């Protein structure tokens, strides 16, 4: 999930947008 | 832009800055 | 607990603290 | 909604808790 | 609500959100 | 103290209220 | 250092930075 | 007090330092 | 991404997120 | 400048990106 | 004042609080 | 740099002022 993508691994701002509504 | 570790409140702050008015979900359990 | 006056990202931080591992959804108007 | 309420007025942690998953 | 690790500035931010107008003390030395 | 309770270990928002005035 | 305009949790963050391991007390009016 | 001063006016880090334990 | 309304330290946080390891400069007026 | 623009009006992440080193 | 670890967004928040109107540069690459 | 001085090692607010403009 987001934590694995962005905290445990690294993510871009674009990937973060995956979690917008 | 960059890729970096975003954890915890920083992660949700980042979601808040990327999504803004669209809103977002933060669902750490998946 | 006390009542809160929370704008912007402060609300998201508060949601983060309140919801913990449950996560939350942030759904502004418009 | 809650995002507006907390900013234009006040809101409680208990109200906020309703927005947890 | 939840239980979670609250450290550093995040801890005092959490105290600020729980205590608000009551105020609080942050005394890491004990 | 608070650091041991809440940072080193975990604490609830209620426990955090222990440190309000 | 420069003078500060700090509201809400920003003040608490500032106190946190200024006081370090000494900690601090946050005592709003009323 | 300091909480109000910093928000309605300005305050210095030196003023803030008075609130350390 | 959405447009941003960022004051104070919120702008700096945003710059931090946007610039990552590149860093950034924060240059207010006056 | 950008610091004022973002606060008195709005600004985009793309605008902000111009301030990276 | 104190000496403490200031990392990441907390570091830039601290720079923002120490430098304010002077502005600052955050250049992690050196 | 600043990260080494202040994050990896520890720094004072005065040292932080080294990175003001
Ligand atoms: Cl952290
Ligand atoms: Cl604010
Ligand atoms: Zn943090
Ligand atoms: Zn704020």
């Amino acid at each position: 999930g987001i934590v694995e993508q962005c905290c445990t691994s690294i993510c871009s701002l674009y990937q973060l947008e995956n979690y917008c509504n | 832009f960059v890729n970096q570790h975003l954890c915890g409140s920083h992660l949700v702050e980042a979601l808040y800055l990327v999504c803004g008015e669209r809103g977002f979900f933060y669902t750490p359990k998946t």
